[PDB]
């Protein structure tokens, strides 16, 4: 709720993920928090199968409610730390909404 | 020292089987060429084909023989029936591929690999 | 009694390990080792000269009946002389019983083929010669099954790499497909999991 | 003979008497729970993992601490041990904190792991956890102390092997904190060490902080450089990126062991190097440009030079393959002119004699001497490995040191002798009393250090302490294999050329200036561009950008030690080599094949074309070469005591100095050291 | 019935492999070293076989780390050094061979940190 | 050891995170073995022979 | 949402925004990390 | 905060940003650079310290089972606050 | 001109004998007359002995010594230093 980011580079995403999907790179903040400075998810390797989130230990990373979004080109789908983020912050509403329901089968 | 052998108990079986097989590739390049409308002539698939043979010719274990007859009669039979394309008979002569260097200095300035 | 702990079985234990030396009484010119699993599942490791007499014994004995090849496949463990395991899964629907049957070859002994014994097998070797370079010897029709025409290499053998050596696109120059080595944008992430802490006392070997 | 019976789990086993009911385990191929016990440390038994059952015992023992008895049998199976294990687990996890996704520990952390293997699944504390505040102990080490579990690693650690007092326990129960109480760094040359002991994240590198998990890296196997002891290290890299060092058990170097210049240094890789080809452009500055164009510079100026004209000098890291790459090219013009920045006195047999400058007792041999006599060294910072093997023999072995030098501090209790060079002279002539202690020592060691050897009379020096050493062995009362004489080097790359025949020093090159001159990564300076003439053209072959490079007509980027398979030998003279971790950056190139491709375009190529061909050379100029990690002994000792008192040299007045005189010149003392800003950070620390 | 075939088993010719990895590789078969990070050993039991490293590089478009060698994943486990260097020799690769490193025993005495007069003698527990 | 915790008790107990840690990174050993294991599946016989 | 309304975020965003693909706003990957080498830089003044 | 590099390019939070000759930059020529504007350095730090009157507390995250893992934190030192090494937020001693 | 001398010799094998030989009786004399001139010795285990002279330019001969009498040895030496 602060704003601050939940994800803490522990890399048991990148680790648990089946396709090797996530590539993962951290570094102390300026200020002396664990943080990452690269996060990257390749959609077109991704299998859209969970276990990223399942595997988060602070629910940094999930996969959200949309399912309209096909590009034009492959690049589009190699997703960085920034388009995440944006995303987490579009999307925050309906996801937050989501857990909301579902956390108590978790 | 003692085996199961395949096809040949000795070198000289094998390398009958060898000869064999050169001919029946030999007979083939003419109608690869035409079945598939290859832009390489008679000479070119044949000299190819020499060429196959020549990069085995220090075997001397006919075990190794027969499986490299047998895995060549397989590779003609894919032929024989089409069952390859364009696209596979053509890998034989890696047109794409740009030449690597041999000599040192060429491997030098290009990179680290030996 | 034990909610999580997976109930034993010692009457089907009994039952095959009394069979498993059956067999071994009735072909000992080839069996060479019987074990039954905690799970009650029995192996047989026999000589490779033996694949058809045991296979056919198996299949045809009034005792045994294994009409059904349910599986057969090869396995590869490049520490053994003979890197290659081959394994027959059998199944008996008269008296509702698996059987497993293994032997052993390398990469230039060649393995009788069990056509005769289960027309089943005719894929299924194929497949093992595909995927591993294990050669039958009569077999009615030894090719590729699942490599691509042409492929070189066996690639379920331990020391073929996981991406293979090469890979294809379109060329516009050639106008088709072509072959090329392979090159990766992004390396394959190797990953040392295995702890350093021993996990199965049951299993551990003398040092 | 005296071997008694024990069983663990009904299997016999003979063991010595004294041995643990842990060690009895080991011998089966079982491995004992552990958390407090160490064996390279004292035993503690504190921890309590190791607790195990004696058959028809009613009480469980600590395998680590307890020796066995005749008949005993060890249940390390039983219900009684796992039960045990299962409990003690329950405690060590009671005040632990839900750390494993931030703590850097996850992964690799014996916690973890044998909370798996012999720990519960789920937990019953239903209270509130301890909360430890942090320590701040340097600039190395960063202590989030709350994951401590009291096991005491550290603190045995810092009294036994670093002989540093520092580190304790206060406080007592629940309370009981681990630390200095006081506002204080551990600053030790092996203070790194207590990251790998530590089981818990509790103490962890702060350079590596948060970048990479253990799953993720690969390791390589490689061999140190930042000083001739040549510690086993594991190179871990993640992604073409060299991520941490850590030690590689060998126990005749390092154990497992290694200094913080080897831990630490190799953030200096990653800055301030040389990735591409560089001339001098139309206004005298250097420019980028390809490697035929530099090549093509220096082959031109090769071949309008012969004789004297040409010389080179060897740095520090330098590897056996492009010293002898670079030795067979000048030479094919005739030029014999081979320095190196190190100094050794070429008088009498010189470098004839391998025994004349190596380490003849091996490293090991220190754990056999029963008196040592250091001159001139400050083992502790030149050779921080070999300076622990020196405190293990004086801790374990009551081993009798003593030091002809500055009074430094060796973190062991020593006698000065003083540090007059003429000391020596009173102690080959009996006069001095330490020369008794001499004659009754049946194993003893005397050790000049390569740093005495750098003064205006290093050839004194050696014949002096050469004559000490050459009267005990004719003294008599010493087996015969023993070796007395030793050099202790600081520098990863002079045995190696001493052994390929290279001049020791630069005095060849100051007697005879020369027209050309090739700077294989020297970055001493000991030749600068007012000892050569004005028009002199410096080739610099390297890897960092430090003190040659800016000097130079030509700069040819090599790869530092991370980057090749490269032959380098120790103070011993054991022959080791690299692996690739990581490839040179940008352009650079391997340093042998930049000379081999030097020669082609100069016309004079070199008669190897693969690491195997060169390798093979080696063998040709020297066999010990290509015998890895084999020690091969050195005789005729005795022809090189004759031939040292041929020409008579006098002392100098000066008392020995040896350059590191505080933990402050430790860190910086090469290129790669100097531009790792980590190195820059602890002297920052140490100096304030 | 059984052949004589009197030849080192060499099968480089019939497994596939470009003539480049054959050749210019060079196999290690060692024991891998302990994790100094953990005390466990249950990693240094077995032999490994691994090829020479070769140059990764960056990706221009993400930055990711490329490669262009096939061998680089490639690790074999083998029982022995025995087993290690027969598959080794029959697929023609070079290789280094190094001894396995066993740790040396130790003499372990806790009545040692309480000595009358030896140096051992501990000041803290 | 097996099956990974339950989410809030992987937030509070320290035995459940670690288990989770590991299940997620490592995945648990599995014993030596091999089986082959079938079932009835829609087109028919499914199996998998796992070592 | 009307009865229901979602939970106010200072970092949500008010303004939705639809798919941008094709679009001159559409996202572009690149690498988010600094460079990992630094080069040496030669001095700019001559001294040879 | 999104700084704009002297050629324009905004810095990320991750401070990344092409230098000037850098050709990777023509990619977002006729497109734009995508950088999320919310530093999660800078919300962080406008959290006011948190005022307790205990050596030690317990940081969850908020909202029970949907924060991070329970730790305790604690406060003895004076000269600085206590931080959660998940979420960063501060806390300090009531005297 | 010759320009050095390497000699290469087992520390125990009886085919270096002579060799060994050699070097503790006769080499502080050799060096002695020939100040500037490096000869190294270098002691490896297993290996045949062997005596390799460097001349002018980069020319290298070596001359096998194995079983050679301490005798032969210096014959060799007198050759190459001729
Ligand atoms: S959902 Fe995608 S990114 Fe997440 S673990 Fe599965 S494959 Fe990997
Ligand atoms: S997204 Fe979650 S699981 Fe992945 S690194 Fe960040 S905190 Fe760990
Ligand atoms: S020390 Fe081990 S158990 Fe404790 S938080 Fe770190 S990884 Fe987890
Ligand atoms: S800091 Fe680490 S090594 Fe030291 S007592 Fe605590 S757990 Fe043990
Ligand atoms: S290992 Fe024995 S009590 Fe700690
Ligand atoms: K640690
Ligand atoms: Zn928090």
């Amino acid at each position: 709720p602060s704003g601050e980011e939940r994800c803490i580079a522990c890399k048991l995403c990148e680790a648990v993920c089946p396709a090797q999907a996530i590539t993962i790179e951290a570094e102390p903040r300026a200020d002396g928090s664990r943080r990452t400075t690269r996060y990257d998810i390749d959609m077109t390797k991704c299998i859209y199968c969970g276990f990223c989130q399942e595997a988060c230990p602070v629910d940094a990373i999930v996969e959200g409610p949309n399912f309209e979004f096909s590009t034009e080109t492959h690049e589009e789908l190699l997703y960085n730390k920034e388009k995440l983020l944006n995303n987490g912050d579009k999307w925050e509403a309906e996801i937050a909404a989501n857990i909301q329901a579902d956390y108590l089968y978790r | 020292t003692s085996v199961k052998p395949i096809f040949s108990r000795d070198m000289n079986e094998a390398k009958r089987r060898v000869r064999e097989l050169y001919r029946a590739w030999y007979r083939e390049v003419p109608n690869t060429v035409h079945l598939f409308q290859l832009d390489i002539s008679v000479k070119q698939g044949r000299d190819k084909v020499r060429e196959m043979f020549k990069k085995n010719a220090h075997i001397t274990d006919p075990r190794v023989v027969d499986l490299l007859v047998i895995k060549g009669k397989m590779e003609l039979e894919e032929t024989i029936k089409v069952w390859k394309q364009r696209t596979h008979v053509m890998r034989f002569f890696h047109e794409t591929e740009a030449p690597r260097p041999k000599d040192f200095l060429s491997k030098f300035y290009v990179g680290h690999d030996p | 009694t034990r909610p999580t702990v997976r109930p034993r079985n010692d009457v089907a234990h009994k039952q095959l390990s009394a069979f498993g030396e059956y067999v071994a009484e009735i072909l000992p010119k080839y069996v060479q080792q019987v074990q039954v699993s905690c799970f009650n599942e029995l192996e047989i490791c026999i000589h490779p000269d033996g694949v058809i007499p045991v296979l056919t014994f198996l299949r045809d004995h009034s005792n045994a009946q294994f009409k059904s090849l349910a599986d057969l496949t090869a396995v590869d463990i490049p520490t053994r002389q003979n890197r290659f395991e081959i394994v027959y899964n059998l199944l008996s629907l008269r008296f509702n019983s698996r059987i497993r049957v293994k032997t052993y070859t390398d990469e230039l002994t060649p393995i009788e083929s069990s056509v005769p014994v289960y027309k089943a097998a005719n894929w299924y070797e194929r497949e093992i010669w595909d995927m591993f370079g294990v050669f039958f010897a009569n077999h009615p029709d030894l090719r590729r099954i699942l490599t691509d025409y042409g492929f070189e290499g066996h690639p379920f053998r331990k020391d073929f790499p996981l991406s293979g050596y090469v890979e294809l696109r379109y060329d516009d120059e050639v106008k088709r497909v072509v072959a090329e080595p392979v090159e990766l944008a992004q390396e394959f992430r190797k990953f040392d999991l295995n702890s350093p802490w021993e996990a199965f006392p049951a299993y551990r070997q003398p040092p | 003979s005296n071997l008694i019976e024990v069983f663990v789990d009904g299997q016999s086993v003979m063991v010595e008497p004294g041995t643990t009911v842990l060690q009895a385990c080991e011998k089966v191929g079982m491995q004992i729970p552990r958390f407090c016990y160490h064996e390279r440390l004292s035993v503690a038994g504190n921890c309590r993992m190791c607790l195990v059952e004696i058959e028809k015992a009613p009480k469980v023992v600590a395998a680590c601490a307890m020796p066995v008895m005749k008949g005993w049998n060890i249940l390390t199976n039983s219900e009684k041990t796992k039960k045990a294990r299962e409990g003690v687990m329950e405690f060590l996890l009671a005040n632990h904190p839900l750390d494993c996704p931030i703590c850097d520990q996850g992964g690799e952390c014996d916690l973890q792991d044998q909370s798996m293997m012999f720990g519960s699944d789920r937990s019953r504390f239903l209270e509130g956890k301890r909360a430890v505040e942090d320590k701040n102990i340097g600039p190395l080490v960063k202590t989030i102390m709350t994951r401590c579990i009291q096991c005491t690693r550290c603190i045995r650690f810092a009294s036994e092997i670093a002989g540093v007092d520092d580190l304790g326990t206060t406080g007592r129960g629940n309370d009981m904190q681990v630390g200095t109480y006081i506002e204080k760094m551990f600053m030790s040359e092996l203070s790194g060490n207590i990251i790998d002991i530590c089981p818990v994240g509790a103490l962890t590198s702060k350079p590596y902080a948060f970048t990479a998990r253990p799953w993720e890296t690969r390791k390589t196997e490689s061999i140190d450089v930042m000083d001739a002891v040549g510690s086993n290290i594991v190179v871990s890299t993640r992604t073409g990126e060299v991520m941490r060092i850590l030690p590689r058990m060998h126990e005749d170097i390092n154990e497992e062991w290694i200094s913080d210049k080897t831990r630490f240094a190799y953030d200096g890789l990653k800055r301030q190097r040389l990735t591409e080809p560089m001339v001098r452009n139309e206004k005298g500055l250097l420019t980028h440009t390809t490697w035929e164009d530099a090549l093509s510079r220096v082959a031109g100026m090769l071949q309008s030079f012969q004789g004297n004209d040409v010389a080179a000098i060897a740095g520090g890291l330098v590897d056996a393959e492009a010293l002898i790459a670079l030795k067979d090219l000048l030479n094919r013009v005739d030029s014999d002119t081979l320095c190196t920045e190190e100094v050794f006195p070429t008088a009498g047999a010189g470098t004839d004699l391998r025994s004349n400058y190596l380490l003849n007792t091996t490293i090991a041999g220190v754990e056999e001497a029963d008196v040592v006599l250091l001159v001139g060294t400050n083992p502790r910072f030149e050779a921080p490995l070999f300076n622990a093997r020196i405190r293990k023999s004086w801790l374990h072995n009551d081993l009798k040191v003593a030091l002809i030098g500055s009074p430094v501090d060796l973190t062991y209790r020593y006698d000065h002798l003083g540090d007059s060079p003429k000391i020596l002279q009173d102690i080959a002539s009996g006069s001095h009393p330490f020369s008794q202690v001499l004659q009754e020592a049946k194993k003893p060691m005397v050790i000049l250090g390569s740093s005495a050897l750098q003064r205006n009379d290093g050839a004194a020096i050696l014949a002096a302490v050469s004559n000490i050493a050459q009267k005990i062995r004719t003294s008599s009362g010493v087996t015969g294999d023993w070796k007395v004489m030793n050099i202790l080097h600081r520098i990863a790359s002079q045995v190696a050329a001493l052994d390929l025949g290279y001049k020791p020093g630069v005095e060849a090159i100051q007697k005879n200036p020369p027209k050309m001159l090739f700077l294989l990564g020297a970055d001493g300076g000991c030749i600068t561009r007012q000892d050569l003439p004005k028009d002199c053209f410096i080739v610099y072959q390297g890897h960092h950008g430090d003190v040659g490079a800016p000097i130079a007509d030509v700069i040819l980027p090599g790869a530092a030690y991370t980057e090749k398979s490269a032959t380098y030998v120790n103070t011993e003279g054991r022959a080791q080599q690299t692996k690739v971790a990581v490839t040179p950056p940008g352009l650079a190139r391997e340093d042998w094949k930049i000379i081999r491709a030097l020669s082609e375009i100069a016309g004079m190529t070199l008669p190897y074309d693969t690491l195997d061909q060169v390798r093979n050379r080696l063998e040709e100029v020297s066999p010990n070469l290509v015998r890895y990690d084999d020690v091969e002994g050195a005789n005729y000792f005795q022809q090189a005591s004759e031939l040292s008192k041929l020409v008579n040299q006098q002392l100098l007045a000066d008392p020995l100095v040896p350059p590191q005189l505080t933990i402050k010149d430790f860190y910086m003392t090469d290129s790669i050291s100097r531009a790792s800003q980590t190195m820059a950070k602890c002297v920052k620390a140490v100096t304030e | 019935q059984l052949i004589t075939v009197d030849e080192k088993l060499d099968i480089t010719t019939i497994t596939g492999v470009p003539e480049e990895h054959i050749k210019t590789r060079k196999a290690r078969i060692f024991v891998p070293a302990r994790n100094n990070m953990q005390s466990g050993v249950n990693n240094t039991k077995k032999w490994k076989m691994e090829f020479d490293t070769r140059e990764r590089w960056e990706n221009p478009l993400m930055g990711w780390a490329s490669t262009a060698d096939p061998l680089s994943n490639l690790v074999l486990t083998f029982s022995t050094k025995e087993d290690a260097v027969a598959f080794a020799e029959k697929n023609g690769w070079s290789y280094d061979v190094e001894e396995r490193k066993v740790p040396k025993p130790k003499s372990k005495s806790y009545g040692a940190n309480f000595s009358w007069n030896k140096r051992t003698r501990v000041s803290t527990k | 050891k097996v099956s990974p915790p339950k989410r809030a008790e992987m937030k509070t107990s320290m035995e459940s995170l670690i288990h989770h840690f590991k299940l997620y990174t490592e995945g648990y050993q599995v014993p030596p073995g091999a089986t082959y294991t079938a079932i009835e599946a829609p087109k028919g016989e499914f199996g998998v022979y796992l070592v | 949402p009307t009865v229901k309304p979602p939970t106010a975020r200072k970092f949500i965003w008010t303004n939705h925004k639809f798919n941008l693909s094709g679009t001159p706003q559409q996202y572009v990957p690149y690498s988010t990390t600094r460079k990992k080498i630094q080069e040496w830089v030669p001095p700019s003044t001559p001294y040879k | 905060g999104v700084r704009t590099s002297p050629t324009g390019e905004k810095v990320t939070h991750t401070g990344q940003v092409y230098d000037d000759g850098d050709y990777r930059k023509v990619r977002f020529v006729g497109r734009q650079k995508e950088v999320n504007e919310n530093f999660a350095i800078d919300l962080i730090a406008e959290q006011p310290v948190s005022q307790v009157g205990s050596r030690v507390i317990s940081c969850d995250g908020g909202g029970g089972a949907l924060g991070h893992p329970r730790v305790y934190i604690n406060l003895d030192k004076e000269t600085k606050t206590g931080t959660c090494g998940y979420c960063g937020l501060q806390f300090r001693q009531q005297h | 001109g010759l320009r050095e001398i390497r000699i290469h010799l087992c520390q125990r094998s009886p085919g270096s004998q002579g060799v060994r030989d050699f070097i503790e009786k006769r080499y502080v004399e050799l060096k002695k007359a020939n100040p500037d001139l490096p000869i190294l010795i270098r002691e490896c285990s297993d290996v045949q002995p062997k005596l390799w002279a460097r001349y002018a330019f980069g020319q290298e001969k070596n001359v096998s010594l194995n079983n050679f009498s301490a005798d032969q040895v210096t014959r060799a030496l007198e050759n190459v230093l001729s």
